[PDB]
Parts: C-alpha cells; structure tokens; sequence
C-alpha cells in the first residue's frame, strides 16, 4: 500500500509567516486519462473530527477563507498559508484516495506560532504529608510560560543526578500568550525521601543565559 | 442537513468482543459506499473496513483480519461494526464516512468513541495540595486514577485566568497520572481561597480538596 | 441461443461444453441477459451451426486491484451474477480508480479458437464512472492481422431488464500458434474461457418438436 | 404508435473547420450517441477540410435506423445535430426502378 510522509513533523513558524508544509508520498496518485491528483488536506483538532482543507489537490472546499490554497502535483504538494493565523493551529494530514479499500494518510504535522523567546518561571513542590502517609514521595518543579518548546530539566537529589525515576508532560501552547508551561514528577517511596535533605531542580533553556536551580531543604521552611 | 453519531464505546478487556454502531440523517441512505476509520492515542488515522451501495462487497485490514466484522441495514439507518479478539493495539477512537463518487464534494466525518482494550480495572484519584513556599504558584495533584478522561476546575470555575492542567502520564503501574496548577498574586493568599474541582467520570468520584500554603 | 453458450448467461450453463452432432434453434432463443447485441452475429451462428460443439478451456486472466465479481439484476443466478464465462470487471469498490491493464492469451491447440470479449457502454456518463474511474476509455485489440479500437459508448437508452446501459459483446478468431492482447482501462467485460470448436454439426431453424425414432 | 414501423432520420454535421464547428455549436468534442434495445452507436462528428459542393465545404452525413412497432429511440448530444422533425410511415406495396426516358399511360 502506499506509504506516505510529511515534513517538517512539526513547524512552529510565528503570525504571518507564509507557513510551508511539504509531503510526500511512495506511490503516484496521479490518474491518467483524466489527469486528476486523489489528494486531500484535513484539519483536526484535539477531540475534533477531521474538518475538510483541499480536495483534487489544487481545488479548495468551500469555508475555507483565501489564504489556504494546495499546490504540488505526481508525488510531491505543499500547504501555504500565505497569511498564518491563529485560527489555523491545528494538525494537518495528507491522505491518498488513490488505490481503494485502503486509504493512507500521514504522520501529519502541528503549527504552533512562535513569539518571542521567554525564560521560564520555576517553582519547586515538597510531598504533602498525606502523601508521606500513604507511603510515597512525588516531587514536583513546574517551568511557566516559556518559549520556545525546547526545555531541559534534571533531577538531583543531594547533588546526585536522578535517571529513571522521574516522568513529564507538556503543555499545548497556551492560546492567551503562545507560551508553554512543563510538569516534571521525581518519585520515590516513603523510605527514599525521608532520606534525603536538599532536593534540586535545575533548567536549561534558550532564555536563560545560565541554567537556574530551584531548591528546599527537607524538613525546612 | 447531514450529521453521523458513533456508540458502543467504553472499556474492554483484551480478547473479549464489542459491537459498534452508526447512526444517520438527512441523505439516500441505501445508495453510497461506507468506510471506517480509527486513530490510536495520540496516533495516525487508520482504515477499518467499508460496505459498497448493495451490501455485496465488504473489504477489511490485515490488522483484523479475522477479528472484527462490519455490517449493515438499509431499512434502518445503521452501520455495525463487531469487534472481537480485542488486542491492545486495537486502542483507539473511531470515526468516518465519505462521498464517494467523482464530481462533486465531500466531506464527512463523526463526533467520536473512546474505545480501549485496557483489561485492568477501573480507578479514582487521589489528591493532595502542592502548597506554596509577587507571584506564587499552587496546584493539585491527582496521582493514580484509570481510565482516561478526568477533568479540573479551580473555585467551582471561578478561576481561569493563569491556570494550567497538563496531559497525563502513564505509570509503572499502569495507571494515568497528572498536575493542574494556577498562578495568583502573592498578596492573595491568605484573603482568598483557592480550591481544586475534581471529577472522574469513570470512577463517579468527586473530591474537593483545598491547597493552602506551608 | 446459439450464441448464448459463449457468453454462458444464467441459462445456457450445461452448453457451456455441450457435444453434439446437431443444433436446434428456437424462437424464444436468447444470447442475452444483461442487454445487448453482439457485432456480426449471424456470422458465428453459421459457424457455430456447424462446429459440433465446443470445448471450453479456461483462458487465465488474473484481476489485480479491481473486482471480478461483477454483478447485475438482469444476469441473475441465484441473486445476482453475471455471465457464466465472463468477469464484470467493475472498479476496485464502485468509482475508484481503474488502473490501466493489458492481458494476453495463446493457443497451444492445432484448431483455431474463439475469443469474445465485450463493451459495457454505460447508461450515463456517470454509470460510467460507478463501475469504472471517470476519463475517457479505449479499449483497443491486436493481433498480426487485427487492429481495432472501441470507445465506449456513453448515451441513454431504452430499458431493457430494468437496465437502460448495454453491453456489445465482439468476436475475433485466433489461429494455432498466435495471440491476442487487450489495452484498456474501463467498460470491459472480460472473458474467462474461450471456447474450442469441436468438429462437424449442423444449424437449423424450427418451430417444433422432435423426433428420434425416425 | 402504429401496428408498422417507422423511418428515422438524422444528420451528423461534419463542420469544414474547428471553428465552423464552433460557428454553430459550442467549443469542446462532441459525441452523438443513439439508443434502442438492438442498436448502439456513437458517432463523433468529424472536422476537415474537403471539396467545396455548392460553395459549402462542411459536410452532413444523413444516418437512419428502423424503429419497431410499441418501441422507442433516443439521441443524447451536445452539437453537430441535424434534427429530425417528421418519421416517414411506409404505406405498403410497390414498385422503383431506372430509366432515362419518357412515360406512357395509356399502354
Ligand atoms: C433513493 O430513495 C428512493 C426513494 O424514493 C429509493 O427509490 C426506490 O428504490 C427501489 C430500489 O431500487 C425501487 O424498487 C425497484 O425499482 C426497479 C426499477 O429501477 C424495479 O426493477 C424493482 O422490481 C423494484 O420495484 C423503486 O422503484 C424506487 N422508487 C422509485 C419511485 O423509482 C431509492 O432506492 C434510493 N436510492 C437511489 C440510489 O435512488
Ligand atoms: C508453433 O510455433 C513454434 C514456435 O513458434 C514452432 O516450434 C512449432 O513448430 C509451431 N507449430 C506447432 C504445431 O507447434
Ligand atoms: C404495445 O405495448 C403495450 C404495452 O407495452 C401493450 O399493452 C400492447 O398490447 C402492445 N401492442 C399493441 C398493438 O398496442
């Protein structure tokens, strides 16, 4: 069946930027005695359902405002948003309707507006006593409101770097101000934390002319 | 106006067997090629099965091959789609629907099903306070709840304005774990209240816990 | 009808390879289920009058990504079929594409054989487009002494079996020894066996019975 | 509606250059294909240049089929057409030949 592909996976490129995404496929889709293009673009959102972008490769679908357009043609397209908007954040597939009981589509892509850089705000959570009394210890350093996506975090725990206990998520970013925000969870039992006193965060990030560490003493405040 | 609506969604366990369901409205039923389409979490779109206009040619993918079985009613409005020897792979939310034909159009998709092949049983959370130590930072933590989804309110939906509520993790244990937090005013700590709204619809628990500083 | 065990409708399958040293032609005799006409047709009678039967050997055409099934109201055995010894060869589901494809055949036998093969001139120009992909559609043959090209015809039509589009059925003879090669990408009734004329018989017309005994 | 059969007419218009054929009908190919429950054709009207009869040089090529009693005949096209208005009724029995001389009546 044919396979196909996308690049770049994801974009983030800011307001106003002629957005270009390109895509590739193994198999041509490209009929002969009718010369048409089976190619299609796709908006979904998280939870949403696919809404239609492009049909016939360079034919628009009605709702769609002038600044999308499909070009391309045989293997090879690209989407340019001539104007990017903030309306236009949203996962973008390739599909073939080529050959026919098996539709491919993509890997698809995410175009997340830049903004200007931002340096994180970080903050640092002890374990909560009902916690220790369950018999467990999470401990929590939250990064707030930065850019760009790229972030980097290490857990020491008196001054010894932590590997394979420790998990984190990433926000979406946030609509109000194009920002991201980053959880990271270090756990231990019980019988680990109440071993330890000083407990460390440190952050690396573009914003930050060095990395900042966040720390408590345990049992201190 | 046209519109399509998934059921039969929920929680199976592996091996075991389910049977989906479409629903229709507004168009010639009886008359147009039908398709199904899946998407892993988080993952690619993926091509189940379709049915032809007569009902006469049905075409499956490798991955169920011999697993699942669509079907129709033209009478009724429904499409069927059993499913049987669930694996784990088999998890996903599922949709679809086209307009076939050349000319003209479109279009067409469903709302959605939360569909998982996760044997396990059914979890609440747990929640405790990370409490604060001009701007602070506060939050909940809800560790330990199965399945997916749960949502997260502060003061009954009072305060939005800097609040963040990350995507899960999956544990070593097999259960989803997440943070939600907000950013206030040092200064109003101490006059104002700040509690996190929990809810678990898999589970019907309901948990107010309040994060105070320390 | 005489020429009704070449095709093989749902009423001449005991014909199909029918010996006999003489044939009988009736009024009621019909070459045709799903509508149509052959081209120079009383030509194959009078061979066929006296071919003394023929002798089916299967000609191998292997259908890739289409659909052989190919089924109709009118050509009905069981529910809904075809022609006995021909492959409706519609779409791969019902208007995708049909790719461009070319088969051939050869004889390996010392007596000349007969190969029948037909257009399916769709009812409507998208009738045309529910079986085949949309474009226009050539289907052309060759051998070391016939060149021809076909385009299907496209037009609405009488109904006839409730169906208004037609089928053309057209004959060459391959000699010992040769071949023959179809180029083509739409409105084609394939054949699935050509047929191998016997020997020494006769045709004849009546309105009667028969006798045996004189 | 008769207990005989009709006579029908028609008329491709073989149009003396491509633009002729527009001088008359739209651009684009045309196909006049005809319907009956024994005959299907297509014709594709065919434009070229050719002898100039009677100052013209575009052509008309006449067909006509013959349309069983309780049945009908259909024409699908987009140009190049010679409509028929009236079907002739053949009335029965008689008689055509050749000569190059006069009549006489009363012999
Ligand atoms: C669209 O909806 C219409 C509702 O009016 C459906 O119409 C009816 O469809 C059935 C099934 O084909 C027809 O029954 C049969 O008609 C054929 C002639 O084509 C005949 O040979 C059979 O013995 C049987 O009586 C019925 O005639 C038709 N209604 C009318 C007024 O013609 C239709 O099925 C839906 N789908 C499409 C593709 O139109
Ligand atoms: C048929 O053709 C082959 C090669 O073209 C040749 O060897 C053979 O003599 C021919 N005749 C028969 C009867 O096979
Ligand atoms: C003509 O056809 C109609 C209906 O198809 C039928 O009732 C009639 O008997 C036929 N014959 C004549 C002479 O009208």
């Amino acid at each position: 069946d044919i396979v196909m592909t996308q690049s770049p996976d994801s974009l983030a490129v800011s307001l106003g930027e002629r957005a270009t995404i390109n895509c590739k496929s193994s198999q041509s889709v490209l009929y002969s005695s009718n010369n048409k293009n089976y190619l299609a673009w796709y908006q979904q959102k998280p939870g949403q359902p696919p809404k239609l972008l492009i049909y016939w490769a360079s034919t628009r679908e009605s709702g769609v405002p002038d600044r999308f357009s499909g070009s391309g043609s045989g293997t090879d397209f690209t989407l340019t948003i001539s104007s990017l908007q903030a309306e236009d954040v949203a996962v973008y597939y390739c599909q073939q309707y080529y050959s026919t009981p098996g539709l491919t589509f993509g890997g698809g892509t995410k175009v997340e507006i830049k903004r200007t850089v931002a340096a994180p705000s970080v903050f640092i959570f002890p374990p909560s006593d009902e916690q220790l009394k369950s018999g467990t210890a999470s401990v929590v350093c939250l990064l707030n409101n930065f850019y760009p996506r790229e972030a980097k975090v290490q857990w020491k725990v008196d001054n010894a770097l932590q590997s394979g206990n420790s998990q984190e998520s990433v926000t979406e970013q946030d609509s109000k101000d194009s920002t991201y925000s980053l959880s990271s969870t270090l756990t231990l039992s019980k019988a680990d934390y109440e071993k330890h006193k000083v407990y460390a965060c440190e952050v690396t990030h573009q914003g930050l002319s060095s990395p900042v560490t966040k720390s408590f003493n345990r049992g201190e405040c | 106006q046209v519109q399509l609506v998934q059921s039969g969604g929920g929680l199976v366990q592996p091996g075991g067997s389910l049977r989906l369901s479409c629903a229709a409205s507004g168009f010639n039923f009886s008359s147009y090629e039908m398709n199904w389409v899946r998407q892993a979490p988080g993952k690619g779109l993926e091509w189940v099965s379709y049915i032809s206009s007569s009902g006469s040619t049905i075409y499956y993918a490798d991955s169920v091959k011999g697993r699942f079985t669509i079907s129709r009613d033209n009478a009724k409005n429904s499409l069927y789609l059993q499913m049987n020897s669930l694996r784990a792979e088999d998890t996903a939310v599922y949709y679809c629907r086209l307009l076939w034909f050349g000319e003209l159009f479109f279009d067409y998709w469903g709302q959605g099903t939360l569909v998982t092949v996760s044997s396990a049983s059914t979890k609440g959370p747990s929640v405790f306070p990370l409490a604060p130590s001009g701007t602070a930072a506060l939050g909940c933590l809800v560790k330990d709840y199965f399945p997916e989804p749960v949502t997260v309110s502060w003061n009954s939906g009072a305060l939005t304005s800097g609040v963040h509520t990350f995507p899960a993790v999956l544990q070593s244990s097999g259960l989803y774990s997440l943070s939600s937090v907000v950013t206030v005013p040092s200064s109003s700590l101490g006059t104002q209240t700040y509690i996190c709204n929990v809810n678990h619809k898999p589970s019907n628990t309901k948990v107010d816990k309040r994060v105070e500083p320390k | 009808g005489l020429l009704g065990t070449i095709t093989g409708p749902p009423q001449c399958d005991q014909f199909l390879e029918f010996s006999a040293d003489l044939i009988i032609e009736r009024r009621e005799g019909s070459d045709v289920c799903y509508p149509g006409k052959f081209v120079n047709e009383e030509a194959l009678r009078q061979i066929l009058r006296e071919s003394g039967g023929i002798d089916k050997e299967a000609m191998g055409f292997t259908y890739s990504g289409i659909r052989t099934n190919g089924a109709t109201s009118a050509c009905r055995r069981s529910g809904s079929s075809f022609y006995a010894e021909m492959k409706w060869l519609l779409s791969n589901t019902d208007n995708a594409a049909f790719p461009q494809m070319t088969k051939s055949y050869k004889n390996t036998r010392k007596s000349p054989a007969l190969i029948v093969w037909g257009i399916h001139h769709s009812v409507s120009t998208a009738e045309q487009t529910k079986l085949y992909g949309s474009g226009n559609k050539l289907v052309t043959v060759g051998s070391s002494n016939y060149q021809q090209s076909f385009v299907p015809s496209p037009g609405a039509r009488p109904q006839v079996n409730g169906l208004s589009g037609r089928i053309d059925f057209h004959w060459l003879m391959l000699n010992p020894n040769d071949t023959v090669t179809f180029s083509f990408n739409g409105a084609f009734i394939a054949p699935d066996r050509a047929s191998f004329l016997r020997g020494k018989s006769m045709g004849i017309q009546s309105g009667v019975q028969v006798d045996a005994n004189c």
